[PDB]
RNA sequence: GUUCUUUGUAAAGUGCCUUCGAAGAGUCGAGUUGUUUGGGAAUGCAGCUCUAAGUGGGUGGUAAAUUCCAUCUAAAGCUAA
RNA sequence: GUUUGACCUCAAAUCAGGUAGGAGUACCCGCUGAACUUAAGCAUAUCAAUAAGCGGAGGAAAAGAAACCAACCGGGAUUGCCUUAGUAACGGCGAGUGAAGCGGCAAAAGCUCAAAUUUGAAAUCUGGUACCUUCGGUGCCCGAGUUGUAAUUUGGAGAGGG
């Protein structure tokens, strides 16, 4: 009951206490976001926008 | 600015000004590269260390 | 040249017909452009001379080309870059003197 | 003069058919991923070097950017379409530079390419570029 | 008593103390030296009020400007900028397109190589230059905390006049002045 | 802009500006630490070369090492000053990733390096696409492994016939000339 | 396979004429000491001394010098199987 | 103005938020580095750039898109297998030591900066705070930054103008 009240206190809060933090691994919670891992450039998202790879096939 | 520039020179104490001189001088020497015939010299040092006798050997025997 | 077909000799191997490729430009990869020329003689102009720089010069002046060339390839280590010294010293001397 | 007198290490394969498996496994694996692509790029007509062995032709690495030109296409499309770019080989062989155009004409011909937001119509997985356009000598 | 003369300093102090007596005691080469020499009390005055009135756009302004746009979008809609220019790749490539028209150089800049080639660079082009003391009050001109260099290249035409009564002075009390000694240890 | 002068103005280092510049630099950095840190870099030009940038999360380190002569023990050399250098700045600074450096200065008895770090927990590097890749673990002490220039040119890693003769090169040469490749089908 | 705003004179590719075309320094390289590989000239690496150029530079280790030729483009960096 | 400030450099805080250390270590990357042994018993040499010692990683590591190999009608990042070949070469009457390019195959993949005036608009970014559809978004604000953060270009090119 009393962590749940905590949990509520801080909903959506940036900072969050530490016990009431994911565990994982520590270097799970070492390695970057799935948005940061995403991150391109300018130029190399013009050139995925304008070259894509393609699907083909052998046939005709 | 002979005020502030006899401060620091009897700070020191304590044409260019003294504790420049001497830490430049410090560190102004030559670095002539090794010659051979040093070399050889330190490898036959290093030979004349590692051939010698130990303590208690020599000893016993200059007792005797 | 054109191949003579044959395996031994001058001009030797197999003979097709030649394709000249487009000239890659990093082939131009030494080549000197307009600011650079500006930038160095600029910086030459404010850094003036090395002092070995300086005794080439003076030996240049007195002592013959032939020993300033000796004593720069001393001290660069390789016969072309003395060359190379020595003309650039002379370059020097006669924009610094005659023109 | 002077022998071997210590002693030698020792790798033994007894993986070599988990191996074999493994490697088969893994083609299968990677065709079902990019179906229904082929599992290797085109790849063109080229003389081997030396004395030796100039009087055959095998397969390089990619095709020149002239000859990707002279196909009729870039060297980004034709990278994302199938086809390997070599931008560090020159051409100075017309044979060869022939049979590498032809080449690339023909495979254009005989390939499908789905459009990017249609609908995509049926077409089964050919595996190998290699098997359908073989280095032929001349 | 005052035991200044006494007073163990700290390291920091005694240091930064050092380097402004080395830098008066030592020979200096003639590069160096000519940043030595700077705009008087008068003429620097005169050049900061004419500058002042070109100081570029702040970020509160810029988003005003961007309301109005923004309104007449939905050339025409701003009118041409007149402001000083103060980056320093900036600045030099102006100089060798010789699209300034007065450039002014602080005289304190860590390091100095950043700068010890502008004043020649600034006489090959015959671009007009000034060294001025204080890359401080130059980066209040540009709402930087310091700034390297300054300049002007288009100004209006109610300063047109005073602009080049600005260079002339300089002219006189700058070039004349310091071209013998810029060129001495 | 001013990058061309600079880099052939930080060439010609026996000009009577650089010798000056030179003295009064070396002097002021035997006054400080060994390690300290550097307020801005001492060549912009040398350090956006080899690939520093002026925002938050690059750092730089002033080092001073000990010459090959002017040693302190309280000749055989395979030890390169600046990988000491590196190292020992990267063990001062063990939340940073050491990326590169380069040679500022020198005196008879030391080298001076500064050294460019970066801080792999930085949001303005973690969501930088061209910087990022230092935030992946297996780029941790890059310059204890020799994975720096400076490493690379030591352990010689580089194309061609004239690197075979390496502590690697030997590693695999040895193993080829005594190693037994035995296949179930014996060849 | 369905649905949502279509993005948009924003972004990118291909054609010709012309002007350019920035490309990393106490580094490259040289000498010497140690070490490593070599039968050997010689080679790699580190210390020390010296230290470039821009139609340049490296490499093509039989002795050195010279002239050509061929081939790449260092002294910064990432990258699956 | 004997004042009041702008900066620079250097500090401090149980300041706000983070991060490093230790373990394991078969495999991987650096440093450091023997001797026994074998060669007439050997100082060259070999063992061996091995054992021991120190440091640093990952699920692989390292290497990697040529300042390459070649000398051909030329090939074309790296890695590994087969190979080259037990060959050329050396030394020995037949004891021994010993390559590399090419070739076949497994796998295949390419790219990023620095160097440019956005100068009709630092277009870039950390943080605090408030809300939201919370691996993040938006507004406001304190800042970083012109001693250069974005866009544009990377030699295979590419940029400016038409």
């Amino acid at each position: 009951q009393q962590r749940e009240a905590v949990r509520q206190l801080y909903k959506g809060k940036k900072y969050q206490p530490k016990d009431l933090r994911a565990k994982k691994t520590r270097a799970l919670r070492r390695a970057l976001t799935k948005f940061e891992a995403s991150q391109v450039t300018e130029k190399q998202r013009k050139k995925q926008i304008a070259f894509p790879q393609r699907k083909y096939a052998i046939k005709a | 600015a002979d005020d502030l520039e006899s401060e620091l020179n009897a700070m020191y104490s304590d044409n260019l000004p003294d504790w420049f001189l001497e830490d430049e001088k410090e560190h102004s020497k030559i670095n002539k590269p090794i010659t051979k015939e040093a070399a050889m010299a330190i490898k036959e040092k290093i030979k004349a260390m590692n051939a010698r006798p130990i303590k208690k050997v020599a000893e016993a025997k200059a007792r005797k | 040249t054109v191949k003579t077909g044959i395996a031994i000799g001058l001009n030797k191997g197999k003979k097709v017909t030649s394709m000249t490729p487009a000239p890659k430009i990093s082939y131009k990869k030494g080549a000197a452009s307009n600011r650079t020329k500006f930038v160095r003689s600029l910086v030459r102009e404010i850094a003036g001379l090395s002092p070995y720089e300086r005794r080439l010069i003076d030996l240049i002046r007195n002592s013959g080309e032939k020993r300033a060339r000796k004593v720069a390839k001393k001290r660069l280590g390789s016969f072309t870059r003395a060359k190379a010294k020595v003309e650039e010293m002379n370059n020097i001397i006669a924009a610094s003197r005659r023109h | 003069h002077f022998r071997k007198h210590w002693q030698e290490r020792v790798k033994v394969h007894f993986d070599q058919a988990g191996k074999k498996v493994s490697r088969r496994n893994a083609r299968a694996t990677r065709a079902a991923k990019i179906a229904p692509r082929p599992l290797d790029l085109l790849r063109p007509v080229v003389r081997a070097p030396t004395v030796k062995y100039n009087r055959k032709v095998r397969a390089g690495r990619g095709f020149t950017l002239a000859e990707v030109k002279a196909a009729g296409l870039t060297a980004a499309y034709a990278r994302t379409i199938g086809i390997a770019v070599d931008h560090r080989r020159q051409n100075r062989n017309q044979e060869i530079f022939d049979a590498n155009v032809q080449r690339l004409k023909e495979y254009q011909s005989k390939i499908i390419v789905f459009p990017r937001n249609g609908k995509a119509p049926e077409a089964e997985q050919v595996l190998s570029a290699a098997a359908t356009f073989p280095i032929a000598q001349p | 008593r005052n035991l200044s003369r006494y007073v163990k300093w700290p390291e920091y102090v005694r240091v930064q103390r050092q380097k402004k007596i080395l830098s008066i005691r030592l020979k200096v080469p003639p590069t160096i030296a000519q940043f030595q020499y700077t705009l008087d009390r008068n003429t620097a005055a005169e050049t900061f009020k004419l500058f002042n009135k070109y100081r570029p756009e702040t970020a509160a302004e810029k988003k005003e400007r961007l309301t109005k746009e923004a309104a007449a979008v939905a050339q025409d809609a701003s009118p041409k900028p007149y402001a000083v220019k103060y980056g320093l790749n900036h600045v030099v490539a102006l100089i060798e397109n010789k699209k300034a028209k007065l450039v002014l150089i602080a005289n304190d800049v860590d390091p100095i190589e950043l700068v010890v080639f502008l004043p020649a660079l600034c006489k090959k082009m015959g671009v007009p230059y000034a060294i001025v003391k204080g890359k401080a009050r130059l980066g209040t001109l540009v709402n930087q905390k310091t700034s390297a260099v300054a300049a002007l290249t288009e100004v209006r035409a109610e300063d047109e006049a005073a602009l080049a009564k600005l260079v002339s002075t300089i002219d006189a009390n700058f070039a004349d002045k310091y071209d013998e000694v810029k060129k001495h240890w | 802009g001013a990058y061309k002068y600079l880099e052939e103005l930080q060439r010609k280092k026996q000009s009577d500006v650089l010798r000056f510049l030179q003295r009064v630099r070396v002097w002021e950095y035997r006054q400080k630490n060994v390690i300290h840190r550097a307020a801005r870099p001492t060549r912009p030009d040398k350090a956006r070369r080899l690939g520093y940038k002026a925002k938050q999360g690059f750092v730089i380190y002033r080092v001073r090492v000990r010459r090959g002569n002017r040693k302190r023990p309280v000749l055989k050399y395979q030890r390169s000053l600046r990988a000491t250098a590196e190292e020992r700045v990267g063990r001062r600074a063990a939340n940073l990733r050491v990326l590169n450096s380069y040679w500022v200065n020198q005196d008879s008895t030391y080298k001076y390096f500064e050294v460019i770090l970066v801080d792999p927990q930085h949001k303005a590097i973690r969501r930088d696409a061209r910087y990022n890749w230092i935030c992946d673990p297996v780029h941790k002490h890059r310059e204890a492994r020799g994975l720096t220039a400076t490493g690379k040119k030591s352990r010689g890693i580089n194309k061609g016939h004239k690197f075979n003769n390496t502590k690697a090169g030997r590693r695999k040469t040895w193993k080829r000339q005594n190693t037994l490749s035995l296949w179930r089908y014996r060849k």
